């Protein structure tokens, strides 16, 4: 119905948002967005400094 | 004189291992106080986190200055008091 | 079956004089913990069963302090730097914390943080004035020390005030 | 009969009742958690240190 | 009849009265204990030292 409104309120559930306008909106499997969940996103913490470096980089070079 | 009183406050007071009552009933106003102090730090060495924390890591050094801290203000507040 | 005993020795049954305490140093011992030892302190701690020669005692020593250091990032300091009293800690449920030091301890509690500017006003103020080398850093450890037994005594008295 | 109550006088249990709530409130199979718990028991130390570490950059992280 | 006097009298078999116990109170197969012991245990003293000061550091942290 709006999803500008309800992607405001709740913040927090960005990740969930995509993933149901990825379903739905987009035409990708739920079958291969939850086993990309339960696979590999395991690299924690010591890469999430490299994380955050590359997504403010990639706002730096984005033009 | 000094030394007189100071070799008895260690051998009498200080030296022994184990406070009793009886030991504080001999002394005067500091004796008993002092005496008292010795007990608190002996209680403090039986409760429960202070045995469980020298089982784990031993380490006399800490507890050295907890209890000198404790006692040092302590005897300044006796000392207070008194006067 | 009460047996009185009467024979309580503090020194036999509470503190036992371990071998490492009561053990004072040789010069060589001295020279050799001067040079092979970060952290001194950690030689103090004997965990477990006691090391055989002073080789082991530095070893273990090392690997505690590297450890600790590590750990400090993540440790007490780190957890207590958001709201020791904002958020109702007691450290009277805590373990010894040997290792820390306060480090890891800028004590910033998100909320009781209003208008909050990055730049300071002056040239003073901006830090901790302090001219001695190694400050910020002890007085991080005494600002530690100081929020944990402040905060037990809060406990404390409550405590005390319930049983009452 | 009252989850909140049980789950604070028995706070050491929280994986438990967290696998109960699992397993019976959301429709997650015995068998899935079963297995998965069963190839998660190597503890390896180091890991247990950056779980500490990492979760602690996500609980500052949260807002 | 017995556990306790029998685990006092022969400590060095505390590990086969656990296996006992795990086997026959607790409902875990014997075929699992088997080959758990048959390819586990293969590291080795370097990391016997390690595994001491875990066991003291668990100790310490029990509360």
């Amino acid at each position: 119905a709006d999803p500008q409104l309800i992607a405001a309120l709740y913040p927090d559930q960005a990740e969930l948002f995509l993933t149901m306008d990825m379903m739905d909106k987009q035409g990708i499997d739920p079958q291969v967005i939850l086993d990309a969940d339960r696979l590999t996103v395991k690299r924690s913490k010591e890469q999430r400094f490299e994380d955050d470096k590359a997504f403010e980089s990639a706002l730096n070079a984005s033009k | 004189l000094w030394r007189l009183a100071d070799k008895v406050a260690d051998e009498a007071m200080l030296r022994p291992h184990k406070v009793s009552l009886q030991d504080s009933h001999a002394f005067g106003a500091l004796g008993k106080m002092v005496m008292q102090f010795k007990s608190f730090t002996i209680k403090s060495l039986n409760s429960k986190f202070l045995r469980t924390f020298y089982d784990g890591y031993k380490n006399n050094r800490a507890i050295d200055a907890a209890l000198s801290i404790i006692t040092s203000m302590g005897l300044a507040g006796g000392f207070y008091a008194m006067a | 079956a009460g047996r009185l005993d009467n024979g309580f020795d503090v020194f036999k049954d509470t503190i036992t004089p371990t071998r490492w305490n009561s053990h004072i140093w040789t010069p060589e011992e001295l020279e050799k913990i001067r040079t092979e030892v970060k952290n001194p302190a950690y030689i103090n701690v004997v965990t477990g069963g006691s090391p055989e020669n002073l080789d082991d005692l530095i070893k273990l020593a090392n690997e505690n302090f590297e450890n600790d250091s590590r750990a400090a990032e993540a440790g007490l300091g780190a957890k207590l730097s958001a709201g020791i009293i904002g958020a109702g800690v007691d450290p009277l449920s805590y373990v010894p914390m040997v290792g820390v030091t306060g480090k890891g301890f800028k004590l910033i509690n998100k909320a009781l943080v209003v208008g909050a500017e990055s730049a300071a006003l002056n040239v003073a103020s901006e830090g901790l004035r302090t001219s001695v080398a190694g400050g910020d850093a002890d007085y991080a450890g005494a600002a530690l020390g100081g929020f944990v037994f402040g905060a037990g005594m809060s406990a404390i008295s409550d405590a005390v005030a319930a049983g009452l």
